[PDB]
């Protein structure tokens, strides 16, 4: 995020890391239960990447993080990557997200939900803070 | 879903 | 050179239409804008959320998806819209 502000630790407890087998981030998501996670169908999210959820300090070594393996990925079948659009995957946890202080869901809309232009939301993670 | 127990300060 | 730090922004929603001045017919029903307001997301944010508080509760509004390749702060980011895909959501995982 460019422009951005350091988040409280642990004030978005749905946001999660998604890592490479050798520890570097590539994406986010958001845990929608204890078992599935939701990220961007251009992740390119396999079987051999890791979930890992109540993070905040990537550098530190102290976090109570949990690694959690993902067990199947499901590409939104309408998912056209020429035109990016219905750009979701959902993966479902081999293991089981325990919830707590730090890690929990974000509640999902309902078809109908309207979300007005002007309206000020917020968006979260790991990106780049510099181009 | 949705309640953070830390509230998020904006 | 990801920040070690989680990052976040407020920053408003666009209309489709609105939106399509700056990204032209790239933007697609299942798609939602937002930024253009001095922040914007980029590299290694994409997957992450989107959420806008509804009736106290924080919900998922849209998944970072693409924009300005060079993370311009005045071009408005697109999100892949929650709502046109939830109905598929809900299914997936009461079948799985
Ligand atoms: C797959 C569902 C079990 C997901 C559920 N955790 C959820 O996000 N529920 C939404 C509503 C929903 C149901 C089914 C599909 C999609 C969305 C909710 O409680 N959202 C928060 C909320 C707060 C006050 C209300 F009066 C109604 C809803
Ligand atoms: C048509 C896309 C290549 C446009 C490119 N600027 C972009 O945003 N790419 C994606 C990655 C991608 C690859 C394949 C299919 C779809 C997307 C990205 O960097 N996504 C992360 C992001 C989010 C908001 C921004 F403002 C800048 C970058």
């Amino acid at each position: 995020i460019v422009n951005g502000e350091e988040a409280v630790p642990g004030s978005w407890p749905w946001q999660v890391s998604l890592q490479d087998k050798t520890g570097f981030h590539f994406c986010g998501g958001s845990l929608i239960n204890e078992n599935w996670v939701v990220t961007a169908a251009h992740c390119g999210v396999t079987t051999s990447d890791v979930v890992v959820a109540g993070e905040f300090d990537q550098g530190s070594s102290s976090e109570k993080i949990q690694k959690l393996k993902i067990a199947k990925v499901f590409k939104n079948s309408k998912y056209n990557s020429l035109t990016i659009n219905n750009d979701i995957t959902l993966l479902k946890l081999s293991t089981a997200a325990s919830f707590s202080q730090t890690v929990s869901a974000v509640c999902l809309p309902s078809a109908s939900d309207d979300f007005a232009a002007g309206t000020t939301c917020v968006t979260t993670g790991w990106g780049l803070t510099r181009y | 879903c949705g309640v953070p127990a830390i509230q998020p300060v904006l | 050179n990801t920040p070690d730090r989680l990052q976040q922004a407020s920053l408003p929603l666009l209309s489709n239409t609105n939106c399509k001045k700056y990204w032209g017919t790239k933007i697609k029903d299942a798609m939602i804008c937002a930024g253009a307001s001095g922040v914007s997301s980029c590299m290694g944010d994409s997957g992450g959320p989107l959420v806008c508080k509804k009736n106290g509760a924080w919900t998922l509004v849209g998944i970072v998806s693409w924009g300005s390749s060079t993370c311009s702060t005045s071009t408005p980011g697109v999100y892949a819209r929650v709502t046109a895909l939830v109905n598929w959501v809900q299914q997936t995982l009461a079948a799985n």
